[PDB]
């Protein structure tokens, strides 16, 4: 989900610097030149984009704004270094509900007796 | 802040001796409260120690009171009870309450007969007979989950939310710069020339 | 025009198309046990079939802050469709007044603004769904499409610009 | 006994280099300072 | 000539201009990207 936010971000960044730069001759010169680079490399870490300072409010909070991003997902990063710590099948009913793990009883007893008789909702499906 | 948080975590009775942060106490009279004072265990004796000078007091009148106690301490007060009626708490409204870890000892409900009575032996039988035939498990599920009033109340991710509030003021932005610029283009530009001539 | 013609093209068929996405409700199936084969107006379920407007997000005449935001969550569908429906409207007023100057130029620029709302509509619209996993297509094509409009008549405004202003200023170069 | 107790901080702190703030900016203002005095003393 | 050292290195660390092609154009906010992974990572690693 981030990732497509990320995404749109580009995309509408990009445009609207086209679209600002459009003297249409120069604006178009200067929005077809940077736009990408901006959606971009501004995207990793952030030569010369400005003209109209209009698209200046658009390039700082921008360089902010990826900037936030990458020290977020960073430290985030570093965190799931410390923490993530290993973890895990809580119920029965959660072994019923999957079967990339498999799982059984004993061949002969009161184990494997219980759901062979057993009448109810979940135990019946395992067995 | 991030791990800070992400390295937050709690076990079972022992977690409420080796802490102080979050009180915890059992009903002013009966067999709950009764137990941890004649207790000889480790935990559980320690758990009597806290409690016998706890201040204010952290035993309750009736078991309306410590469920009352507990929903409104917003987390800072535990109630011990039996599991039996504290199952049932946790499927009524407003479903804000949960039993954690085991049980603590192992007591038994039981059909009771005079002594020496005739029901004695039949009763007995029949006890085994229901509970072998899932007819128990079954009773209980029909009035405790099956009844119950709460079958709706994981992975830890990422903070979008506030995230995306930056997305949208951002975005704000974004429109803002959107028509200043387009009046000042066209109106700033066409107004001047459109006086020109 | 045949380059532009077909720039025209896209824009009406862009414009059916956007809103034929706009009523794409699939946004989902979210299946509990249900199914939820869930709208932007109302969101249905499923075995036996049902279907709910929206629970809340929805009253209660409070104030300040984070209220105001529940009553955003009701609005924000409202954020979404009327800004679309009106680069639309847009969008057939050049298809026919191409043809008659600057009305031209300055609609088209107020044609793919309106048409520049529509991701931000999105964007509004999951995070409201972020209130509370599958999803459905009908985004995905409405986020695309409006990209696509925007780029191509845009353009346009541009080969509109050019033809007119400055090629016309070299004609009167005399 | 009554204490077998004695980590939820979370905070920022303003003040520590905010000190580096101001001797920067102490800074700044001589910075221009020795500009203009040399620019108006010696150009002039 | 001129920029491929200075991408190749400076762009290793932290990120003077490429323009002109396009073509390079991609490859080279490849590059910022994937450096920039990078040193994100190495910090990581290092605060921990």
């Amino acid at each position: 989900e981030i990732w497509m936010c990320i995404v749109f971000a580009y995309i509408g960044v990009s445009v609207v610097l086209f679209l600002v730069s459009r003297s249409s001759e120069s604006t178009n010169e200067f929005g077809i030149f940077n736009s990408l680079w901006f959606s971009l490399g501004a995207f990793m870490r952030q030569d010369i984009s400005p003209r109209s300072l209009s698209g200046r409010i658009v390039g700082g909070v921008w360089w902010f704004f990826t900037l936030i991003i990458i020290s977020s997902y960073t430290a985030n990063l570093a965190a799931f270094l410390t923490v993530e710590r290993m973890v895990s099948i809580e119920s029965a009913e959660d072994l019923s509900k999957q079967t990339e793990i498999a799982y059984g009883t004993l061949d002969s007893g009161s184990t494997k007796e219980f759901f062979r008789r057993s009448k109810i909702a979940v135990f019946d499906k395992m067995w | 802040f991030l791990t800070v948080e992400r390295m937050v975590s709690i076990e079972s009775a022992e977690d409420l001796s080796k802490q102080t942060e979050i009180a915890y106490g059992t009903l002013d009279s009966g067999s709950t409260k009764e137990f941890f004072r004649r207790s000889k265990i480790a935990v559980f004796d320690k758990m009597w120690t806290y409690m016998r000078s706890a201040e204010p007091s952290v035993f309750v009148r009736t078991t309306a009171e410590g469920v009352a106690r507990v929903r409104k301490s917003k987390g800072k007060y535990a109630y011990l009870l039996e599991s039996t009626m504290n199952e049932y708490i946790e499927q009524r409204k407003p479903c804000d309450t949960m039993k954690v870890g085991g049980n603590l000892d192992s007591k038994g409900y039981g059909i009771a007969t005079p002594k020496g009575s005739s029901l004695g032996n039949a009763v007995n039988l029949a006890v085994l007979k229901l509970n072998e035939q899932g007819l128990l498990d079954k009773l209980k599920n029909k009035w405790w989950y099956d009844k119950g009033e709460c079958g709706s109340g994981k992975t830890s991710a990422l903070s979008l939310s506030n995230v995306a509030g930056v997305f949208y003021i951002l975005v704000g932005g974004l429109g803002l710069a959107m028509l200043v610029a387009l009046i000042e283009f066209c109106y700033k530009s066409r107004a001047e020339a459109k006086r020109m001539k | 025009r045949g380059v532009q013609m077909l720039l025209t093209t896209v824009g009406a068929f862009a414009a059916f198309s956007l809103m034929t996405i706009a009523v794409g409700t699939d946004y989902w199936l979210y299946s509990r046990g249900e199914v939820m084969t869930h709208s932007g107006l109302w969101r249905t379920c499923c075995n036996f079939k049902g279907l709910c407007k929206q629970i809340d997000h929805p009253e209660d005449a409070d104030y300040e802050a984070d209220t105001a935001e529940y009553f955003l969550r009701a609005v924000r569908a409202s954020s979404i469709f009327p800004i679309l429906s009106v680069i639309l409207l847009f969008m057939g007023g050049l298809c026919i007044a191409a043809s008659e100057r600057h009305n031209i130029i300055l609609s088209a620029g107020i044609f793919f603004v309106s048409a520049g709302l529509s991701n931000i509509i999105g964007i509004i619209v999951y995070i409201s769904a972020n209130a509370g996993y599958s999803y459905g297509w009908s985004f995905y094509f409405g986020a695309l499409s409006f990209i696509i409009a925007e780029m191509v008549g845009v353009l346009a405004v541009h080969m509109f610009i050019d033809r007119h202003k400055q090629l016309r200023a070299t004609a009167r170069a005399t | 006994g009554e204490c077998g107790s004695g980590e939820k901080t979370s905070a920022l702190s303003l003040s520590n280099v905010a000190g580096v703030f101001y001797i920067l900016v102490g800074g700044l203002g001589l910075a221009m300072l020795v500009a203009l005095i040399e620019f108006c003393y010696k150009s002039r």
